[PDB]
């Protein structure tokens, strides 16, 4: 089975980290065919010798391209606003994220941004 | 002098409150005539200014309230429900009207009337399940006599902590009960998790019991009514601070709502969950063709379930224990489908979550084995 | 218009009983309004494949917080065409000593007559010519609201006495049920004398029917909260 | 599981040597991939001539980097309170140190401190 890969809904909530004003949750639209990427495990590993491994602490990341909403300032996408994102695929999966922080801002053109969200933990809801 | 151009206002005041007083505690008992106060009406009591003037010289409520104020002197806005006199002790049923929306956390009843106690139980229960602005709180009451009676004078009522007292208990029950309730309230205002038990924290300060060399309940009968939920007291300190909760609907073995702390934690989680869910107001809920359009503040049941599970999995550890199977306990049972487009009324998105209070420390029974070389 | 979806009495509801909840539904009401309520028994009667509901619904009103009124009601009688007189002072037993500001609200006045309020607790009611029935009008003595009922006779002998309508009531015959979509409709009337803050309870007993004519009972509960300004 | 070199739990208990107040045992989190380092032998050695060695008395040392908990004052990490530390690795080892004392404090920025703890003796548990 495995219904078509692809994204269906993308929700984003902006909270300015200075005045603590909240905007959203607003929807968004994919700018192209590519999909957001994920990494859930908060513990990266490093190749030691003879099969062993060093398990250190790290951050759950998420890379997500969206079309800029013409009512939210571009600064809120460039890393001047705490974001909470949610994605839902066709097969039923949903990925939620709270208290995210846009890290390593990349130069954009004003209509399509690619946000590198970093959060403490991303939660799934493996389809029924 | 200085300070003669405004821009500073000295207000030297020996007595002055700046603590955002909280944790209301209702105390209820019998008055006597001289008390210039309206019977059967929730009265606020600032301090010990009114000793007997509005309560009564000798009134059990007076002495209980006195002990209450003795135990602790901080942050607890005490109250009072001065029931009138009738011997056939008075049996009120008024409570619903009398104690309206106001949410008194700790209730302290001063009587041995099983009927009165049962009524207070019912009020607290009807407050927990139903009731708007979800009130909260445990109830504290005593029960005195011989094993048989005390052991058979208590049901599965989880809304009450029934302090058990021997038939030879050389103190006035009212005093000890009030003291216990007061101390619990004063301590658990900022933090609910604290198990009020043992010697250190749970030592009823103002009892000054006459030192003796023989207790009431002996080890046997104690061990007996520790399986059966009671609040046995040994100055005298308190231990096994549990509630009279032993059995869910029929499957007797159950330990979730045993410790009072569990109950208080459940309350703290209820209020937090409420304030959380408050964000889910005034937005859409696409529930047929979920394709939430670009630039609209909308959601669908699945995203709701997602966010709920997220919050839950976050709060794990302090508010409750690790969910065995999070995709079974959490359930956002909605009804939106039923709701037809020929009417607008939204809002039935009931949520039902399980509860297992954080596991704590208990008997650590040790077995030493001396030897030599 | 209120719309309620009924408990399906299946199982999931209230995790069986483990939960329980079932706290009676809420209905906000305002004194004077006459609203409509609908309840959808589909979620309960659809699995019971049969002939749907029947016109055998039953209601009951009991007060859980009433706040008994200060001013009492009154009833008077007169014939057709003849003018009626009355007083408005003996209806307000005042415990304290204060002044009595009689008033008749223009919103809830009479329907087939005209009332001239006197200067000191008096009133003259001229009934509508060529009319015989009952009439009511709601006075506001010092803010406290009460009703005055008048019975005009067809000049022959006499008319019977109406039952002094309650604060909250359900009209005698204005209920209906659609067996095709499993929906029960009824009306909820709130008297202008209902005191804000009071709470009443309404219990509804609805009976479905199987394929052979047997019965299936269901009982539900609601709390009518008499509030002011919505 | 076996073969995973890394820390799992870090418990610290602060006791002020001025007011005799106790705080803890509070858990902490590693700030980076570096692990706490240990030395159990309380006797240092010095290389003499011709295979000999001068065995003198010394202390049990410990080096522990942790993220400052925003409830405990910073002074408690800079050597102004007696600390009781207890670590557990992933392979089962747990090392306990009581009544230690932070020696030679280093400058900090407020979010990640590096404690050089000195104590009389450290015990190991040697997973079964």
């Amino acid at each position: 089975c495995n219904k078509q890969n692809g994204v269906k809904n993308i929700l984003i909530t902006f909270t300015d980290c200075d005045t603590q004003e909240v905007i959203g949750p607003i929807s968004h639209e994919q700018p192209d065919d590519t999909l957001p990427t994920y990494k859930n495990c908060a513990w990266t590993n490093t190749a030691l010798t003879n099969g062993y491994v060093q398990r250190s602490a790290s951050n759950a990341t998420m890379t997500l391209p969206v079309v800029r909403d013409l009512r939210v300032p571009l600064a809120f996408y460039q890393g001047c606003a705490q974001v909470d994102v949610q994605v839902e695929k066709f097969d039923g999966t949903v990925m939620t994220l709270t208290e995210g922080a846009v890290v390593e801002p990349e130069e954009s053109d004003g209509r399509s941004v690619t946000m590198n969200i970093v959060a403490s933990e991303i939660d799934e809801l493996l389809p029924p | 002098d200085a300070l003669s151009d405004g821009f500073v206002r000295l207000c030297i005041d020996p007595s002055l409150n700046f603590f955002g007083e909280g944790c209301k505690i209702l105390v209820e008992g019998q008055m006597t005539d001289d008390g210039s106060a309206t019977p059967d009406a929730v009265t606020c009591v600032t301090s010990e200014l009114d000793i007997i003037e509005r309560f009564g010289q000798g009134s059990v409520l007076t002495e209980s309230l006195r002990k209450v104020f003795c135990t602790c002197k901080s942050g607890v806005s005490v109250y009072a429900l001065p029931r009138e006199d009738a011997s056939v002790n008075p049996t009120p049923n008024d409570y619903a009207t009398v104690v309206n929306e106001c949410c008194f956390a700790v209730y302290v009843l001063s009587s041995d009337d099983t009927d009165w106690q049962e009524n207070l139980r019912d009020w607290i229960r009807s407050a927990w399940d139903c009731s708007k602005p979800q009130c909260f709180g445990h109830g504290y009451v005593f029960n005195k006599g011989t094993l048989g009676q005390v052991l058979a004078d208590g049901d599965n009522s989880a809304e009450l902590s029934r302090l058990a007292l021997p038939t030879t208990y050389p103190v006035l029950p009212y005093l000890t009960n009030a003291a216990y309730g007061a101390l619990s309230a004063c301590s658990t205002c900022n933090n609910p998790e604290l198990n009020i038990q043992g010697q250190t924290f749970g030592l009823l300060s103002c009892i000054n019991m006459p030192e003796s060399c023989t207790p009431g309940w002996t080890f046997g009968e104690v061990t007996q009514l520790q399986a059966n939920g009671f609040v046995v007291s040994g100055s005298p300190y308190i231990y096994n601070d549990v509630t009279n909760y032993l059995r869910d609907e029929k499957n007797r073995p159950n330990a979730t709502f045993r410790d009072a702390s569990s109950r208080r934690l459940a309350a703290a989680t209820g209020v937090a969950l409420a304030e959380f869910l408050q964000q889910f107001n005034g937005l859409a809920v696409f529930t047929k063709n979920t394709n939430i359009r670009t630039g609209i503040i909308g959601t669908n049941p699945r995203l709701m379930l997602g966010k709920i599970r997220k919050w839950a999995q976050d709060n794990v550890g302090t508010l409750f224990s690790e969910f065995d199977n999070i995709n079974e306990d959490i359930q956002l049972l909605t009804d939106f489908e039923v709701q037809p487009k020929c009417v607008g009324q939204p809002g039935i998105f009931h949520l039902n979550m399980r509860y297992r209070p954080p596991v704590r420390g208990a008997r650590i029974n040790v077995n030493m084995a001396p030897a030599l070389f | 218009m209120y719309f309620f979806s009924v408990d399906p009495r299946n199982g999931a509801s209230k995790s069986g009983d483990v939960c329980g909840s079932c706290c009676c539904e809420s209905i906000s009401a305002r004194p004077g309004e006459v609203n409509g309520v609908m309840v959808s028994y589909a979620a309960w009667s659809a699995p019971l494949r049969g002939h749907g509901l029947t016109n055998k619904t039953t209601f009951e009103i009991d007060g859980v917080s009433v706040t008994p009124p200060k001013v009492s009601n009154a009833f008077g009688r007169t014939k057709v065409g003849v003018v009626f007189e009355g007083t408005l002072s003996d209806l307000f037993p005042n415990p304290e000593g204060e002044q009595v500001e009689y008033e008749i609200s223009e919103l809830n006045g009479p329907s087939n007559g005209v009332v001239e309020l006197g200067a000191n607790g008096a009133f003259t009611y001229t009934p509508g010519a060529l009319f015989t029935g009952v009439d009511r009008f709601w006075f506001s003595i010092n803010g406290n609201i009460g009703e005055y009922v008048i019975s005009v006779d067809p000049t022959t002998s006499e008319l019977p006495q109406p039952p002094f309508t309650t604060p909250v009531y359900v009209p005698a015959a204005r209920r209906s049920v659609d067996p095709r979509t499993h929906v029960l409709k009824f009306v909820l009337g709130v008297s202008p004398a209902a005191i804000p803050g009071d709470v009443y309870r309404l219990t509804v007993r609805q009976v479905a029917i199987d394929c052979d004519g047997n019965e299936f009972v269901h009982i539900s509960c609601y709390d009518i909260s008499i509030g002011s300004c919505g």
